[PDB]
RNA sequence: GAGGCAGCAGUUAGGAAUCUUCCGCAAUGGGCGCAAGCCUGACGGAGCGACGCCGCUUGGAGGAAGAAGCCCUUCGGGGUGUAAACUCCUGAACCCGGGACGAAACCCCCGACGAGGGGACUGACGGUACCGGGGUAAUAGCGCCGGCCAACUCCGUGCCAGCAGCCGCGGUAAUACGGAGGGCGCGAGCGUUACCCGGAUUCACUGGGCGUAAAGGGCGUGUAGGCGGCCUGGGGCGUCCCAUGUGAAAGA
RNA sequence: UAGUA
RNA sequence: AUUGAAAUC
């Protein structure tokens, strides 16, 4: 099964993770299949969101399970926001 | 960390008063009046024509003691200059110029490089509103240097912002004496300053 | 794409199979000069309908055997018994160059 | 006039009949730092007249270099003897980087960007001379065009 | 039996011009002639033309030298200082445009051999190619 | 060589040799001494210059030199080796660490205290 | 019969040398489960090493034709030295007060198990970071001073004791040894040993050479191989040019 | 014979 | 003792 989910990229009590699409069997950090975006969860930034939607879309249209938080984040930048 | 010890002392050795014990240093001695030699049981005897090495080294000691920065620092900071686009030596000089504890003194709020340092260190100074307590800090163009509001009372802030009343400032500075504060204009070009000390000498003591 | 080899065949005296030397050409990595090198491969030849000095086209396939992995694609030119004779004495030579 | 510098100065020793009997050899370059030096080796029984014998030598033996914003025209490799020397121009803020007697005949012609190398037999005297002969060899795109003129 | 026409021809200019002769003789070929072309056009010889010699092709060459000069030793400086073969027939070298060398900068010819024909380094960048790099003159 | 031949051979790499087996590169190695003779050097010297031969934990025996002013080592023991030739002693390719294992440090040793190995002194500090 | 840490800790042995039998599943990721959840030494953190990189403290401004002591001294003086003393100033440490981001999902409720809306639970790091209040002049060492290489004088010692990277110092006047004072260089570091590239165009493609310096085979014959005159034509393998694909992320 | 110009 | 020594009284 592959997956949309989030690897920790940045250092020590500075998390930054890439929201990415992967195999689920690969480890954490290791090789993904595609960059879809990123995240900065104590928003230190004004930009501390972002994600390529067309792709997003693209993946789960060929069946991707993103993790619970993969989706949440997804959604604030409405992927699954319809008409 | 930094020097600490003897000093209005290579206001002797390097040969020319550096100016380093801030108001004293202008006032019958940067010792370099009642004493213009190198210090210790050989100071006044007969000079020897020194080494191209002799003459380089002493050169980028002279520019080094001067800001009171440490060789360590010192050479990343020409290293980081040789990378950088433009003619190398003005850029390291502009690079050093730019150093909060010594545009805090270029603005007279201290009477020294050693002295507006510790104004640092110790909160007394600001950039922008947000107190800043490195001295290393990279004051940009278009900063502003104040006094800390709490810390205007101080005697000695008083004092020296007090005999800036009159007084005038580098062209790449300004100075608003009554608010306590100033401002990082841009930063300076080679012949903006006149400092004691032939820059092209200090590349040439990197380059073996 | 499969590799497309040409050269020479040099042995076919095996059934269904022809040795085939193929020959290349370059830049030496650093010292500039352009250098040959050379190799045989055995292709396949079910007919066997090539024979020695024929230059022959070679392709990339689907393993017959251990070390045939091409296939005779088409012929060149006949005759070549010069590249043939050029090849044989090379191998000859190496008689006298023992202990 | 000139600066004039003191690349080196050596004894040297003849042997006489009991006792041997020294000399002194000197190197020296002069210049106007506007693309005008010379060299001179002079040697005399004391130092001084071997560096003042220099300084005069130095002033009869001059060149034409053809500066261009602080550095050169062009490369020049010479080799004097076994003495090589390869010369390079440089943008601003390089510097001269070249060993002392090189670096010397440079700056007081008045070159402040260049890139060198000594190769072959280090030998100063013989360095100095080829990095003259280099000098003295120098063209500009005026000299090349005028000569190729016809 | 002559390994290396270009170069011989390229020696034969070098040694002639050195004892400042005023012409020299060169056995004839085409290509022979081009490099010849590039080096009158760049006014490194006053030029070439044919000739027979004992029923046989030659070209004869016309060379090209400084004013005669002053102190000990008058001799002129030379129109050609430096000419040198590269490509060689026991180490060929060739170079895509992109790694066109710049002789002497810029006061330098590359003479230079490709499918657009025999040309200078600037004449070859400028028409974007590369090629055997034959030789350089300076 | 001609091109074809550099073709043919190649150029051949310089490999150097190491100044030094306290084998594997390890850059000190433990002994226990065997023997502490005295020896007379060489060349224009003359003086009683203090060694050791050591029992190496490479399987190594081999003779390393004592620095300092005096010293306490005996045919048992047990030093620390860091490589250094002596050079007025033929053969002599190491040094004796002074201040790891049962060598000592050096009494009353001023200036340079860090080699030597003698802790800072207490006299008017 | 049982067993297999080249999982995390940790024990031992070899070794110049390499850590806590730590906190947490709160975050990210993984597995099973419809879910709640259960498991995860992956992981997220803390602990120990100046082992590396970066930041910062050991004070700041006054302060004598210049104290004492210690070093030199042609006995007048010179040095340490504005350095201390001492005068005002600031206030690392430390005490008090407040105190995080990292965490909004899954889940529940509205809606339709969707989209969208609402709601609640959850912090190992941690009472840490950061903010405010108070507030003490409060650490300096290591290497070097014959040349290369920056820095010199007095004693001691006499081819001894010892130094030494290389050249080389020491035989009663030693800037080279050992101590002193002083000086130079770096500074929470400074030295040493080992190994790598460098300088070394000293394996030379870039970029070397062979009469006498290391180096022409004792001479031929010729095998393979390398190399190949002038002109024209065909092919387009070498070579050149344009597009396009590839060249993961990290690194630079 | 040793060190030493 | 002799030159700093080795040798030698
Ligand atoms: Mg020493
Ligand atoms: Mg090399
Ligand atoms: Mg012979
Ligand atoms: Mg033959
Ligand atoms: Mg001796």
């Amino acid at each position: 099964m592959v997956k949309i989910r989030l690897a920790r990229f940045g250092s020590k009590h500075n998390p930054h993770y890439r929201i990415v699409v992967t195999d689920a069997r690969r480890k954490r950090d290791g090789k993904y299949i595609e960059k879809i975006g990123y995240y900065d969860p104590r928003k230190t930034t004004p930009d501390w969101l972002k994600v390529d939607v067309e792709r997003a879309r693209y993946w789960l249209s060929v069946g991707a399970q993103p993790t619970d938080t993969a989706r949440r984040l997804l959604r604030q930048a409405g992927v699954f926001r319809q008409e | 960390g930094r020097y600490i010890g003897p000093v209005c002392r290579l206001c002797r050795r390097e040969g020319v008063k550096l100016y380093l014990k801030g108001e004293r240093c202008y006032s019958p001695k940067c010792a370099m009046e009642r004493r213009p030699y190198p210090p210790g049981q050989h100071g006044q005897k007969r000079a020897r024509r020194p080494s191209d090495y002799a003459v380089r080294l002493r050169e980028k000691q002279k520019l080094r003691r001067i800001y009171g920065i440490s060789e360590r620092q010192f050479r990343n900071l020409f290293e980081e200059a040789s990378k950088k686009k433009g003619v190398t030596g003005s850029v390291f000089l502009g690079l050093l110029e730019s150093r909060l504890d010594n545009v805090v003194y270029r603005l007279g709020f201290a009477v020294s490089r050693r002295q507006a340092r510790q104004l640092v260190r110790h909160g007394h100074i600001t950039v922008n509103g947000r107190r800043v307590d490195l001295p290393s800090y990279r004051v940009r163009p278009g900063d502003e240097i104040a006094v800390a509001e709490k810390s205007r009372n101080l005697e000695l802030i008083r004092q020296n912002l007090e005999a800036m009343k009159g007084r005038k400032v580098g062209p790449w500075l300004s100075l608003d004496v009554e608010g306590m504060k100033g401002k990082f204009l841009r930063l300076p070009d080679r012949e903006d300053l006149a400092l004691p000390v032939n820059e092209q000498l200090v590349i040439e003591f990197y380059s073996r | 794409p499969k590799k497309v080899l040409t050269g020479v065949v040099v042995s076919d005296k095996m059934q269904k199979t022809v040795t085939v030397l193929v020959e290349r050409q370059f830049p030496h990595p650093l010292y500039g000069k352009v250098i040959k090198r050379s190799k045989k491969y055995l292709a396949h030849d079910p007919e066997e309908k090539y024979k020695l000095g024929d230059v022959v086209e070679i392709i990339e396939s689907r393993p017959i055997s251990k070390r045939k992995r091409f296939r005779v694609l088409r012929l060149v030119e006949s005759g070549r018994m010069d590249l043939v004779e050029k090849y044989l004495i090379r191998r000859q030579n190496y008689e006298s160059l023992s202990k | 006039d000139f600066e004039e510098k003191m690349i080196l100065i050596r004894r040297t020793a003849r042997m006489q009949a009991g006792g041997r009997r020294f000399r002194f050899g000197a190197l020296v370059v002069v210049g106007d730092r506007q693309g005008r030096v010379g060299l001179g080796f002079g040697k005399a029984p004391e130092v001084p007249l071997a560096v003042q014998k220099a300084g005069y030598y130095a002033r009869r033996n001059m060149v034409e270099v053809p500066l261009q914003n602080g550095t050169i025209p062009h490369e020049i490799e010479v080799e004097f003897g076994a003495s090589k020397i390869v010369l390079k121009p440089a943008a601003p803020g390089t510097g001269v980087i070249a060993g002392a007697v090189p670096r010397a005949i440079l700056e007081l012609a008045g070159v402040t960007d260049i890139l060198t190398k000594e190769l072959g037999s280090r030998n100063p005297i013989n360095i100095a001379y080829a990095t003259m002969e280099a000098l003295r060899q120098l063209r500009t795109k005026a000299d090349v065009e005028r000569l190729r003129k016809g | 039996m002559l390994t290396d026409p270009i170069a011989d021809m390229l020696t034969r200019i070098r040694n002639a011009t050195r004892v400042y002769k005023e012409s020299t003789d060169v056995p004839a070929s085409r290509f022979k002639e081009e490099i010849l072309r590039i080096l009158a056009r760049e006014g490194f010889i006053k030029g070439y033309e044919r000739v027979d010699v004992d029923g046989k092709p030659y070209l004869r060459v016309y060379l090209k030298y400084g004013p005669r000069r002053q102190g000990p030793d008058p001799r002129p400086e030379q129109v050609i200082h430096h000419i040198r073969r590269i490509s060689k027939p026991g180490r060929r070298v060739y170079v895509g445009v992109k790694e066109i060398p710049r002789v002497r900068r810029g006061l330098g010819i590359a003479i230079l051999s490709t499918s657009k024909g025999v040309l200078t380094d600037r004449e070859a960048r400028k028409l974007g190619v590369g090629g055997e790099l034959i030789c350089e003159v300076w | 060589p001609t091109i074809n031949q550099l073709v043919r051979k190649g150029r051949e790499k310089v490999r150097k040799k190491s100044k030094v087996p306290a084998l594997k590169g390890a850059p000190f190695r433990r002994g226990v001494c065997t023997v502490v003779r005295t020896v007379t050097p060489k060349k224009p010297n003359s003086a009683l210059r203090k060694v050791a031969k050591v029992r190496l934990t490479s399987g190594y025996e081999v003779t390393a030199y004592i620095p300092g002013e005096g010293h306490n080592l005996q045919e048992h023991s047990v030093v620390l080796i860091r490589g250094g030739r002596v050079k007025d002693l033929p053969g002599v390719r190491y040094h004796i660490v002074r201040g790891v294992y049962d060598a000592a440090g050096v009494k009353d040793r001023k200036k340079s205290r860090s080699k030597y190995g003698t802790k800072k002194p207490k006299e008017a500090a």
